[PDB]
């Protein structure tokens, strides 16, 4: 009757019958996971001081030293370790773990595991229901993006200490100190990034409002809209001739989506694709590819620099690069 | 402040979560 | 710390074996599909 | 210059020449 | 906190130097009307950079 | 004490993500 | 010799062209493969010519 | 020295063992998992 | 620089790594042609 | 190690195994010492290496002692390949001067309580008189901080903004130990050596030595902390 | 051709239309390598033509001349071009080499048979045929193998490759005793990835690289004939799903993790890509600062042991985490950097403080100055230095362009191998079209998810 | 706006991969006729899947 021990595991591994599907995708994202999160939330509250830049000079980042929520951060690791790959065992003691910025690798490291299994967990759950598996290559552009805030500029730029900091000031300072060195607003990879957040709030705001726009009087005024929708009902919600007459009516006649599974496509494919070139963005600049450098390109006849947005960019840029890590630079270039 | 942010969260937190909790209780109630 | 690093690396082990092994069991066959 | 002329001519020769294929073709009979 | 403790930092305290850095080389070409003629040795920098 | 608030709070928003997981209102396929 | 070799370049330049532009269309032709047999493959033989001709010529040039 | 640590790092080490006893603790489970699925297969 | 002998082509030289782009681009008009078929 | 098998090992095997960071042991020799051809040496290829670190502390109910620390920092405390001269005489007399070299390591402990205690463990300019089993004396202990290091506020000695400028209506007259002045005013420090294993034949002596220190000050701030230093040394003669 | 009513896909998926098509397939395939092969040739003669002796490669926007110098074509001591001629004829043979192959792919895709099945049954496959696929594995395993005895035949009796290593600057060197100890071959494909270990990147001797190459030729060709001559075990044609979607996605992975891993080769690795040619690397580039700035205040008469930064570290010289001697500032994140101009000067302790004081070579000190002011930074319309510099010099490295193109390229085609994986086990299953609507699983599934 | 972003991206990827067949073909996109009176995905798996 299938007694055997591997099948019953596998059998309750790959069942679909688990309030959340685990998988054997799932068997390396949950702990990897709960690994992350443990350590995280631990170091999020009561991490001491890491010495970020390596020049014995720590910053606090814990709720306990003194942050609150947003000024709380999991601090990177120590710049004299670099890309050397500290873990527990590789210390003399937690304390110099702690010092070192080792939480922050272990996080960023079962973080990064936990989101490619969570990529193959949504593959698996997807074909164990039957249905189409491309769920995951949608949520690939997030998982791109971590990879290349977490892992890939580190990797370019030589230290985990150049990863983004977990924390919400902390990401901003991982933000203004990368248009300091890189101008990632004259980056056209970023600015495909920003057209896609813009377009995907644009494109998201459109088709919920065409789709309540054009809802079928089901129910009355005293009651909620949406009762007049059931779960597992068979016919459509919603007027999709008159939510598509409307967009017509409203641009253009032409260039529509009357097409619904070509609109659903195209809301799919717009961000994610966007999010995948500003994602590269971020892991190009993380080899020193730079966005545009347009300083001193209008010159006069007699060449004197007449000076543009560009140049004004250029001078809150080098009000940031001459701000950050104040005491880390030993010589002028920031090779480095 | 130390004190007046205090009671400030404890009062934000606590007067919409009585609202909601007594349209939930009667709704639900109402099954 | 070498304690720490067996039961890690025991850990990690386990996880891996478990995951290898479940795809390798037969895994293309774990679907509702028809044919 | 001679450069820049002869580059525009190889320019416009390898442009012109694959749409030059599909139009022989779609004027020549077909199976494109 | 930072004023009266000079181990204190956080990523908030080194936005608000990024900040100041930002202010202090940007006002002078960013708003001509201030008429900002600032000697270099009063833009706050760090060091050899 | 700020940071029992910020404490309380973050487990406070933990404890509603679990209660939203695993008491929701189950979907009726009437 | 140098000019030899520039004559022969440019001849192959010239044949090279008329392959690119010519072999597709014969064989997407209707019945085109099959009638112009001949001219395609004094084409290919005289490129393949030019082609170790240049090479020859090179050692010399 | 003022303490004791493994000084694993670098050197390239393989699989980061230091001590057999980490390649024997791998293969064993490696090779207990193995052995499971093997006298469990044709079961299915 | 190229040969001397082949020095007078380096003008079409100049332009041969774009043709790899240019075959792309012919598959598309290909397709406008038999009308996206 | 001996000094002449480290020598014969490359920096590809020497790279992470933290040899890089341990004195040379003399392994052959004798412990005679005063079997020493008394005179002028250049003492060459000194070298300490701490084997531990004790920080002077105040408990509540009234006892100070030396209490055992965490080292938060990896192995970056050695001291090596420092030059200088030495006169021995044959009565046993010995002077010791180190001149220049790798003769300081920033160095940071955590305290039982999670206390950091950052110190620049050096030796530098270091005058010592005795005799060969023991020879006490002063060095110079430089500040921890550059004059041109700044704070996480930008304050600094030789740069910087000399106040809190977050604060449009607070710097003044109470954070003067904080923004008024940052002072870098160097200290002193006391260190006690003794031979122990000396070698005729090639000049080597090696032994362990004893040093109290300051800690850091954070720039005219929270007073510093005794650091004491046991550890060993080597060096070459002439 | 074929349209959408008889193959049921659409344009955008029409090259979907000959999976099953042997013979356009083959066409497919054969005009695309005359497509790779052409690009070969005519960016080799770009680069040859564009090529200025004087100024070196890197400076010049190449990244083909650099490797065929590093075969070991046209170079001498230090790196210098003597000619340019192998590098031409390099180019005009892949170019004339792409005619033939496009003629074949033409051929083949137009008049040449749909089907190989029939009247050639050698070439003819069909997908399930796991034994006919491992041919052909076989076969293309057996060709890699004799292309890495290419090279191999190349390093040892044609010349030599270019070492960066040989005493003086780099030359081109004949490699006698390849490292054939299968522990030192090994030992890098079981390294960590991380610094100080760097995997296989990190490899950095011609005789270790050789030996791998011989290593790799061997197992190659030793497991084409086993391809040959065996058939798929049970296990595998139960693991595997067996269909062309299914192995272009196989191979998809396996191409994304290689284009990763040249990223990493081009940004790190200066033994096989040497600077001489490829420009610095950008640990590199940070040591030579450090190194050019010690020199400068050694020459000044600055004490470069003592001298301490505003930290209290050390600015030019500190330690390592493990206690080496290293370059002072952020360049520490660098210190396990190992190229051939600062090699001389390391003891085991790590930078020799008196070598340092008197050993330094002026070549080196060329070298250093050189690589500082070449760092890997620059702007995507090629404007080099940081994003703040102005518009005055005209580079950005090789190593960059390699780097940022090939994380580009792998990161696309895991990408598509995510694609095709999920297509090749949805269409085996029977679901790649979607949800039958009659026998939908999920409701005869237990509720509450 | 991030979730915004978030919201489009995977409610196009939810419903393009829990189409209902509707039809021979690969090409999914000839499946949906606009005058239809039925769901041409299935809420029931997309609900069970998220
Ligand atoms: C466990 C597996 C973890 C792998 C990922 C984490 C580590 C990646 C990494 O640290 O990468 C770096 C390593 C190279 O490491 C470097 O290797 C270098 C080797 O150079 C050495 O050797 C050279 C030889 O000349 C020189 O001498 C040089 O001076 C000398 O230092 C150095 O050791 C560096 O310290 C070291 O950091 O890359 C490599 O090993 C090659 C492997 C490819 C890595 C590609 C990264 C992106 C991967 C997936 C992205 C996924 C995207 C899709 C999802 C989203
Ligand atoms: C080794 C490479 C390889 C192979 C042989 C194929 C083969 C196949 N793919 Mg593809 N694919 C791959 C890689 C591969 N792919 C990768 C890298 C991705 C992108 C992530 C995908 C994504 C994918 C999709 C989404 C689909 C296919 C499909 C198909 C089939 C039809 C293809 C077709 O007609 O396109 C015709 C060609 C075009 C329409 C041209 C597209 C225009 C591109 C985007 C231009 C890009 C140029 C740009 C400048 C390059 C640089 C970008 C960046 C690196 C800087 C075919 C069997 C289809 C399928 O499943 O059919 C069964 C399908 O819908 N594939
Ligand atoms: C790397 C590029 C590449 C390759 C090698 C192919 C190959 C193939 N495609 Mg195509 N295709 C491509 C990309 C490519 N495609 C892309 C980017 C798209 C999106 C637009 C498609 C979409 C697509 C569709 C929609 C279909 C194919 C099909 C075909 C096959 C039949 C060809 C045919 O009948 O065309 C006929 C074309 C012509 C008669 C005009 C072009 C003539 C030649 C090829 C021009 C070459 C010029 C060249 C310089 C001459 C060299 C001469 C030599 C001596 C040097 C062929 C094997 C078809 C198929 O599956 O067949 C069953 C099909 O229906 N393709
Ligand atoms: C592996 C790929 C590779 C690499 C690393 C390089 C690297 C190099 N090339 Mg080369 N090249 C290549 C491929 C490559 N090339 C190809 C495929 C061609 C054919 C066009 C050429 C032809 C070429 C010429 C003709 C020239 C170079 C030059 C250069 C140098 C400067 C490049 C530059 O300014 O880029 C500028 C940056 C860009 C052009 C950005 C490209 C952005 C991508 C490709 C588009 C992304 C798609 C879009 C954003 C989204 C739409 C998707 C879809 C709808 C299409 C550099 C050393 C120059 C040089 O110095 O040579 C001596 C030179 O003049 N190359
Ligand atoms: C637009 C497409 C594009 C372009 C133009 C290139 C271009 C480049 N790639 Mg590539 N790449 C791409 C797509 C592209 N890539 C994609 C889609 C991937 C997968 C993500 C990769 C994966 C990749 C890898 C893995 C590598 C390259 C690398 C390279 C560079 C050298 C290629 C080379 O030597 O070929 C190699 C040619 C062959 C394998 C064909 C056989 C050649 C034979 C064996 C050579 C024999 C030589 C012999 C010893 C000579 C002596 C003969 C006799 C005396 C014995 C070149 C700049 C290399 C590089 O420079 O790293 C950064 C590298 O390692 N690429
Ligand atoms: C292009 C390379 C290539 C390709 C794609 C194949 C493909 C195949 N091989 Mg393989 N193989 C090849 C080269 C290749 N091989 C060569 C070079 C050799 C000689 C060493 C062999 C010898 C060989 C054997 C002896 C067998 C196959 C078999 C197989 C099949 C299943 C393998 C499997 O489960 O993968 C998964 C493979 C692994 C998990 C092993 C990985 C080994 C460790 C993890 C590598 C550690 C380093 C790594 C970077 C981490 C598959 C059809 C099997 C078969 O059915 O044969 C009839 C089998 O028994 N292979
Ligand atoms: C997306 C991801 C895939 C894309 C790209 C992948 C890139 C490169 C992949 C190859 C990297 C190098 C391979 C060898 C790695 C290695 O030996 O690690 C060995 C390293 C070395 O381990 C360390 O070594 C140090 C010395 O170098 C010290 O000794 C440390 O003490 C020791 O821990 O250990 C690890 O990094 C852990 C790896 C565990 C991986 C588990 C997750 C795998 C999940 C699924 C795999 C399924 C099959
Ligand atoms: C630039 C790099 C190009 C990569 C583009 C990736 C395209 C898919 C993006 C992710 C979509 C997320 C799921 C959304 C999803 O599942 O998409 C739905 C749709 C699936 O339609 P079909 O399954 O009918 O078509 C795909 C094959 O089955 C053959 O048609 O995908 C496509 O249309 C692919 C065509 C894109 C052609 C190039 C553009
Ligand atoms: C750091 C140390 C670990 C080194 C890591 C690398 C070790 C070498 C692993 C190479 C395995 C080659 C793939 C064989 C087929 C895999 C799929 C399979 O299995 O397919 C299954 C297939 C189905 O029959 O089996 C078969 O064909 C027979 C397959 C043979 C399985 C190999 C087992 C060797 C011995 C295992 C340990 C001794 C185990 C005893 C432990 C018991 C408790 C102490
Ligand atoms: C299938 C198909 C397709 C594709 C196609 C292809 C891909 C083709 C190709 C092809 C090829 C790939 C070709 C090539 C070629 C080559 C040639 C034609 C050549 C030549 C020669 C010459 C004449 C040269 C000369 C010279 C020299 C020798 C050196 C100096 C300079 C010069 C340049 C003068 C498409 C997509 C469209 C569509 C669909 C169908
Ligand atoms: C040349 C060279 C060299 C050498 C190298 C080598 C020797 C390499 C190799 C290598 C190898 C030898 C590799 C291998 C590998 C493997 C892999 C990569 C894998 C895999 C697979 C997979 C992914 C699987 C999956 C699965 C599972 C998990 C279960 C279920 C089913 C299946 C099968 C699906 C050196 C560095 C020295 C030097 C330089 C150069
Ligand atoms: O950590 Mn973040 O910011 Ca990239 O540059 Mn070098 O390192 Mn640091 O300085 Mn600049
Ligand atoms: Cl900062
Ligand atoms: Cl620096
Ligand atoms: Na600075």
């Amino acid at each position: 009757e299938n007694t055997s021990l591997w099948a019953r595991f596998c059998e309750w591994i790959t069942s679909t019958e688990n309030r959340l599907y685990i998988g054997w995708f799932g068997v390396i994202m949950i702990p990897t996971l709960l690994t992350a999160i443990s350590v995280y939330i631990i170091a999020f509250i009561a991490a001491p001081p890491v010495d970020i830049d390596g020049i014995r000079e720590p910053v606090s980042g814990s709720l306990l030293y003194g942050n609150n929520i947003i000024t709380g951060a999991v601090v990177p690791t120590s710049n004299a370790i670099g890309l050397h790959f500290y873990p527990i065992w590789e210390a003399a003691s937690l304390d110099e773990w702690l010092y070192n910025g080792g939480p922050y690798q272990l996080v960023v490291c079962h973080f990064f595991l936990g989101v490619c299994c969570y990529m193959g967990r949504e593959w698996e759950l997807s074909y164990r229901l039957g249905m189409r598996p491309w769920i995951a290559v949608a949520y690939s552009a997030p998982v791109a993006a971590a990879t290349a805030v977490f892992i890939i500029y580190p990797i370019g730029q030589g230290s985990f200490s150049d990863g983004m900091p977990l924390g919400i000031s902390g990401t901003f300072n991982f933000m203004i100190v990368f248009q300091a060195e890189h101008n990632i607003l004259m980056h056209p990879f970023h600015m495909f990034g920003v057209a896609g957040v813009f377009g995907g709030s644009l494109f998201s705001a459109m088709h919920g409002s065409l789709v309540t726009s054009s809802l079928i009087r089901e129910t009355t005024e005293n009651e909620s809209a949406n009762a007049g929708y059931k779960f597992g009902q068979e016919e459509e919600t919603y007027n999709i001739v008159a939510a598509h007459g409307y967009f017509g009516r409203l641009i253009f006649q032409y260039a529509s989506f009357n097409n619904s599974r070509s609109l659903h496509f195209f809301l799919a494919v717009w961000p994610v694709v966007c999010i995948w070139l500003t994602a590269l963005g971020i892991s190009t600049m993380a080899f020193n590819l730079n966005g545009f450098n347009f300083n001193q390109s209008v010159v006069d006849s007699n060449g004197r620099v007449l000076n543009t947005w560009a140049d004004i960019i250029n001078r809150a840029n080098l009000g940031m690069e001459v701000m950050h890590e104040r005491n880390a630079h030993n010589f002028p270039l920031d090779l480095a | 402040v130390n004190i007046l942010g205090l009671t400030a969260t404890a009062l934000f937190i606590i007067i919409p979560t009585s609202f909601l909790l007594i349209l939930y209780v009667k709704t639900a109630a109402s099954e | 710390m070498l304690t720490l690093k067996i039961f890690v690396y025991t850990v990690v082990t386990f996880f891996v074996g478990l995951f290898i092994f479940g795809f390798l069991s037969n895994d293309p066959s774990r679907n509702p599909g028809k044919g | 210059s001679l450069t820049l002329i002869l580059q525009l001519v190889a320019l416009f020769a390898v442009v012109a020449a694959g749409p030059l294929v599909v139009v022989l073709l779609s004027v020549r009979g077909g199976n494109l | 906190r930072a004023a009266e403790d000079p181990e204190f930092e956080t990523f908030y305290t080194k936005n608000i130097l990024l900040n100041e850095g930002i202010r202090a080389w940007m006002a002078a070409q960013d708003q001509p009307h201030e008429k900002l003629t600032l000697p270099e040795e009063v833009l706050p920098r760090g060091n050899a950079l | 004490m700020e940071a029992l608030v910020y404490t309380f709070l973050l487990i406070g928003t933990l404890g509603i993500i679990f209660f939203s997981i695993f008491f929701r209102e189950p979907p009726r396929i009437a | 010799m140098t000019s030899i070799l520039q004559i022969a370049l440019l001849g192959l330049v010239l044949v090279s062209f008329a392959l690119v532009v010519g072999v597709p269309v014969v064989f997407a032709s209707p019945n085109g493969w099959t009638e112009n047999k001949g001219v395609v493959f004094s084409g290919l033989s005289v490129w393949f010519l030019l082609v170790f001709a240049v090479g020859v010529f090179n050692s010399f040039a | 020295l003022v303490d004791d640590r493994m000084n694993g790092d670098g050197t390239g080490l393989p699989f980061g063992v230091n001590d057999g006893i980490l390649g024997w603790v791998i293969a064993g489970t490696l090779g207990t998992i193995w052995a499971i699925y093997f006298v469990s297969q044709k079961d299915l | 620089k190229l040969p001397e002998a082949y020095a007078p082509f380096s003008p079409i030289v100049d332009v041969l790594p774009i043709i790899p782009v240019l075959f792309i681009l012919l598959a598309f008009v290909w397709q406008a042609s038999v009308s996206f078929r | 190690l001996t000094y002449d098998e480290l020598q014969g090992l490359t920096y590809l095997q020497v790279k992470g195994t933290g040899i890089a960071n341990t004195c040379p042991v003399v392994e052959q020799g004798t412990s005679n010492v005063r079997e020493l051809k008394p005179g002028d040496y250049k003492l060459e290829k000194f070298c300490m290496e701490p084997t531990s670190f004790t920080v002077k502390e105040e408990d509540a109910k009234g006892r100070e002692e030396f209490v055992k620390t965490k080292l938060l920092t990896r192995l970056t405390y050695g001291l090596d390949g420092m030059n200088g001269s030495m006169k021995i005489n044959n009565d046993g007399s010995v002077e010791f001067r180190e001149d220049e070299g790798l003769d300081y390591a920033a160095t940071t402990v955590k305290l039982p309580g999670g206390e950091y205690v950052p110190f620049l463990f050096t030796i530098k300019e270091f005058d010592g008189k005795g005799t060969l089993d023991s020879f006490s004396g002063d060095f110079l202990v430089p500040s921890y901080r550059g004059s041109t290091f700044l704070d996480p506020k930008g304050r600094g000695g030789a740069t910087g903004y000399d106040n809190a400028i977050a604060l449009p209506a607070k710097a003044d007259a109470d954070e003067i130990q904080r923004l008024n002045n940052k002072s870098y005013t160097p200290g002193k420090g006391s260190a006690v050596f003794s031979v122990a294993k000396v070698d005729t034949e090639t000049g080597e002596i090696a032994g362990v030595f004893e040093s109290i220190q300051p800690s850091d000050t954070e720039m005219g701030a929270h007073p510093a902390k005794d650091i004491k230093i046991t550890g060993l040394w080597y060096g070459q003669l002439t | 051709g074929r349209d959408q009513e008889t193959t049921g896909f659409a344009w955008w998926a029409g090259n979907a239309r000959l999976i099953n098509l042997s013979g356009k397939l083959l066409g497919a395939h054969v005009a695309h390598a005359g497509l790779i092969v052409f690009w070969a040739g005519a960016m080799n003669l770009f680069e040859v033509s564009h090529f200025v002796p004087e100024k070196p490669m890197y400076e010049q926007g190449l990244i083909l001349l650099p490797h065929i110098a590093t075969l070991g074509y046209g170079v001498g001591p230090g790196g210098e071009v003597l000619d340019t001629f192998p590098y031409f004829v390099s180019g005009v043979l892949h170019l004339i080499s792409s005619a033939v192959l496009g003629f074949g792919g033409v051929y083949h895709s137009l008049i040449g048979p749909e089907t190989l099945e029939e009247s050639y049954p050698f070439f003819g496959y069909v997908w399930k045929d796991k034994n006919k696929m491992t041919n052909i594995l076989g076969y293309h395993l057996i060709i890699l193998g004799c292309g890495a005895w290419l090279l191999v035949l190349k390093a040892l009796y044609f010349g030599g490759v270019y070492d960066t290593w040989a005493p003086g600057g780099g030359d081109v060197r004949i490699i006698s005793n390849p490292t054939t100890n299968a522990a030192i071959i090994f030992g890098y494909i079981v390294k960590s990835p991380f610094g100080g270990d760097g995997w296989i990147v990190s490899v950095d001797n011609l005789e270790d690289i050789i030996g791998g190459h011989i290593w790799i030729g061997t197992l190659c060709i030793l497991g084409g004939i086993w391809h040959i001559y065996t058939t798929p075990w049970p296990w595998a044609r139960r693991a595997f799903v067996w269909s062309g979607e299914a192995y272009l996605s196989y191979s998809l992975a396996a191409v994304s993790l290689m284009g990763f891993t040249a990223c990493c080769f081009a940004w790190f690795n200066n033994t096989a890509y040497p600077s001489e040619f490829y420009g610095p690397t950008g640990p590199e580039a940070s040591q030579a600062q450090a190194f050019t700035f010690l020199v400068r205040d050694q020459r000044l008469g600055a004490n470069v042991a003592s001298a301490q930064g505003p930290t209290g570290l050390g600015k030019y010289l500190m330690r390592s985490p493990t206690g080496e001697i290293i370059f002072g500032g952020e360049t520490m994140r660098f210190w396990d950097f190992r190229g051939p101009w600062v090699e001389p000067l390391r003891g085991p302790s790590g930078l020799d403080l008196v070598k340092l004081k008197n050993d330094i070579q002026p070549w080196q000190e060329r070298r250093a100055a050189e690589y500082m002011t070449h760092a890997p930074l620059g702007s995507l319309n090629s404007v080099g230095g940081v994003a703040t510099e102005i518009n005055a010099v005209n580079f950005v490295s090789p190593r960059s362009w390699l780097a940022t193109s090939h994380f580009c390229l792998g990161f696309f085609f895991f990408v598509g191998h995510l694609w095709h994986a999920g297509r090749a086990r949805a269409a085996a299953a029977g679901f790649e079209k979607g949800i039958d609507r009659v026998d939908e699983p999920v409701l005869s599934m237990r509720p509450l998810d | 706006v991030l979730g915004a972003a978030l919201l489009c991206a995977i409610h196009g990827a939810t419903v393009e991969n829990t189409l209902f067949e509707d039809g021979d073909g690969a090409n999914t996109f000839r499946a949906f006729n606009p005058t239809q009176a039925e769901e041409t995905y299935s809420m029931v798996t997309a609900n069970r899947f998220w």
